[PDB]
């Protein structure tokens, strides 16, 4: 009873926001009455919210002992183990919770989340439906289920699903509860830009709440560049310095910074994964700091501020591994969103978003909480010229002239061709063509027999399907291949005599309208196939059913497995045209396809994520590939598939311009980034708050 | 990819 009043007082001080007093009071309750299940479960929750997970675990363990029918404690303990990255442990706890109380909606949803996060979507879908059976009104489960359905392209009752999602978010924003739609997913559903920004802002506020309990004073920021010898100190903060799309885009940038005017600090939020991507950034940044070793956001922010950072760059936003608390602490006078996160942070602690006029026209500044800071062409960049230089040139084997049926690439391809007698050079640089003779038969025999490699005139000729067996580092893009590689339509079951439209994105980017658009295109172009990826495989049968319902025979759509990085980029050369997803474009994936010289058709929308491909195309200098509406998207796609002379001209433009335009020019990109940084700095140095930098 | 891994951009937990 006294222990009861103590627990009550603790709860009060907790609600007040005074967590230390709350803890003191819960402990007093335990001191008075040690076997108090509720005091333990309450103190555990509090500790868990403070990020004191090991300590919270002690108390969850007490609660479950004392009250063996306490399903809530098992479930909550499960959440804590999940946060500790004990995946089996958490599952064990959710499993016990459901055994103790089969009617426990939350525990099913939490179990569903383990299945989801483990990639097992159908079991995830099963457990969420059970949750929703038990508790019809359950925003977390409904929205998480909606995302699972998105991942596998299950579009049952799609329109009503989309309406309910919107209604759920409207109600949560109104009732001031954290929305159940994750900000990184909000571009997928027809939410207003206002709602999308508001969701983001709610997540920003979570970070502020977390750091407010540190009771840290604001940091004193440098007011000039004197202590840094006239250099601007730029800090890049990322959990993705390693094998991840982010590094595949920007790994060359730190080492291209001009050391006379910039001092580059890379703050890693992840441990070293042993890959060359991490080696490169560690070797080329002026300073590399492993914040994965500094879990306290207060101590980590202190570290950033001690380094004297002028501009701190958020490369995560609301993506895995983020520590936006670091930015909420504002250790630097200017903080900018860049590259990793395709939307607004919605957060007051972020000053700028680095974007461009095509991605983020000034008209839509309202979609962002940040001021817009424009790069002069696109904000997008990719490391393709450095990672995949063997794809700068190609040769083909004429096996009957097609540029995308049987393709060769290699650092030493010229030397190989030179050892060959009857090579013809078709003018476009140029495309060498090898005749269907002895050497060409040996190549196709390799492919047909599944052989890994052969030797011709002393040159190593590799089967492009076998790169992991030849050099695994070349396969992942960590090293440039040192053999000549053969890529062919037959390797993938693609028709030798038809137009191939590709899209190599994860399937969640496709929606019913998009597939209908694609079906309309295929119907208009008799000799054509759509080439997609099992991304994931369990999406394949859903896409096929919807396609069949649209009157497309099974053989109009060809699926390939997801491939190692190098093979993925290289096999884009086999396609005629890429059909970009309007809901959420290819981003990294768009750069990948363009590096192969493959025209991409796009229809830019209103969200940042729906406009990236058009920005890439605009930089590339291919305005004709950007559609203003669905009819133009279809007409563009069909013209490319049927006017073969036009197709040749467009592919030729792409092929040349991926080099001559700024799109893949990392040095030029870095220099333009530097100009932008200096604009930001001079603006702040003159005593101004952030304003749009739209030159 | 099957037999290896293909990292992608993804949402942080909430
Ligand atoms: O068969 C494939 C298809 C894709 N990718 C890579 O998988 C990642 C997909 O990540 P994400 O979905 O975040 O791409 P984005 O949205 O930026 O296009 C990219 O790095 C692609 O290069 C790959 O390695 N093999």
């Amino acid at each position: 009873t006294h222990a009861d009043s103590l627990n009550n007082l603790a709860n009060i001080k907790r609600e007040q926001g005074n967590i230390e007093e709350a803890v003191r009071l819960y402990r007093k309750a335990l001191e008075v009455f040690p076997e108090f299940a509720a005091a333990h479960s309450n103190l555990a929750s509090v500790l868990q919210q403070q990020g004191k997970l090991q300590e919270a675990l002690m108390h969850y363990k007490e609660a479950i002992r004392i009250s063996p029918t306490f399903a809530d404690a098992y479930s909550n303990m499960g959440n804590t183990l999940k946060e500790m990255q004990d995946v089996q442990g958490a599952l064990q706890c959710y499993t016990r919770a459901i055994q103790i109380n089969p009617a426990f909606a939350d525990a099913h949803s939490n179990l569903a989340s383990i299945h989801k996060d483990s990639g097992n979507i159908p079991e995830a879908i099963a457990s969420y439906r059970t949750a929703l059976k038990l508790k019809p009104d359950f925003p977390d489960a409904y929205c998480n289920l909606a995302h699972c359905l998105q991942i596998v392209c299950d579009w049952t009752d799609y329109d009503e699903r989309m309406k309910k999602l919107v209604s759920i978010v409207a109600d949560q924003l109104e009732k001031n509860r954290l929305p159940s739609v994750h900000p990184h997913h909000s571009m997928l559903y027809p939410l207003s830009h206002g709602f999308r920004k508001a969701i983001a802002e709610r997540h920003g506020n979570l970070c502020l709440d977390k750091i407010n309990v540190l009771h840290k004073p604001p940091y004193e920021h440098p007011k000039d560049l004197k202590l840094s010898d006239g250099r601007l100190r730029v800090g890049y903060v990322s959990s993705d310095f390693g094998n991840h799309p982010t590094s595949h885009l920007m790994q060359s940038i730190p080492g291209m910074h001009n050391p006379d005017k910039f001092e580059v600090f890379c703050y890693a939020l992840s441990p070293d994964d042993g890959t060359n991507f991490r080696v490169k950034v560690m070797a080329e940044a002026n300073h590399f700091i492993d914040l994965s070793q500094i879990p306290c956001n207060g101590k980590a922010a202190d570290r950033i501020h001690q380094d004297g950072i002028h501009i701190l760059v958020n490369m995560n936003g609301y993506t895995k591994g983020a520590r936006n608390e670091l930015f909420a602490l504002r250790p630097a006078p200017i903080q900018a969103m860049w590259l990793g996160y395709p939307g607004t942070s919605g957060a007051l602690f972020m000053d700028y978003i680095i974007t461009d006029q095509e991605t983020s026209p000034a008209e839509v500044a309202e979609q962002y909480s940040e001021k817009l800071a424009y790069m002069p062409h696109t904000f997008f960049i990719g490391d393709h010229a450095n990672m995949f230089p063997h794809l700068k040139k190609k040769a083909v084997i004429d096996f009957k002239i097609y540029d995308n049926r049987i393709v060769l690439n290699g650092i030493d391809l010229k030397a190989f061709l030179d050892s060959l007698p009857d090579v013809k050079i078709v003018k476009m640089l140029n495309m060498p063509v090898i005749p269907m003779n002895t050497i060409a038969e040996a190549v196709i025999e390799m492919i047909n027999r599944g052989q890994i490699q052969i030797t011709i005139n002393g040159f190593s000729i590799s089967n492009g399907l076998a790169t992991t067996q030849i050099n695994n580092k070349a396969a992942t893009g960590e090293e440039v291949p040192r053999t000549i590689i053969v890529t062919t339509r037959s390797q993938y079951g693609l028709p030798e005599d038809a137009i191939v439209y590709c899209n190599f994105n994860q399937l969640y980017k496709i929606d019913p309208s998009t597939l209908q658009m694609w079906a309309n295109i295929l119907k208009r172009v008799p000799n054509s196939v759509l080439w997609l990826l099992r991304f994931p495989a369990v999406g394949e049968p859903n896409i096929q059913q919807y396609a069949q319902n649209m009157g497309l025979p099974q053989n109009r759509i060809i699926f390939s497995p997801v491939a190692p990085k190098e093979e993925h980029v290289r096999r884009g050369q086999l396609a005629d045209v890429c059909l970009d997803t309007p809901l959420c474009n290819g981003h990294t994936t768009g750069m990948d396809v363009l590096w192969a010289g493959t025209p991409m058709v796009t229809m830019p929308g209103e969200t940042l994520a729906s406009r990236v491909a058009a920005s890439q195309l605009t930089c590339l200098g291919c305005l004709e590939l950007i559609a203003k509406n669905r009819q133009e998207y279809e007409d563009i796609a069909v013209k490319l598939g049927t006017d073969l002379e036009y197709l040749k001209k467009v592919r030729g433009k792409v092929w040349k311009q991926r080099i001559s335009s700024p799109l893949f020019n990392t040095k030029q990109y870095t220099m333009e980034l530097e100009r932008l940084y200096l604009q930001m700095w001079e603006h702040y140095a003159a005593g101004n708050k952030p304003d749009h930098m739209i030159k | 990819y099957p037999g290896g891994s293909t990292p992608v951009s993804s949402a942080n937990m909430m």
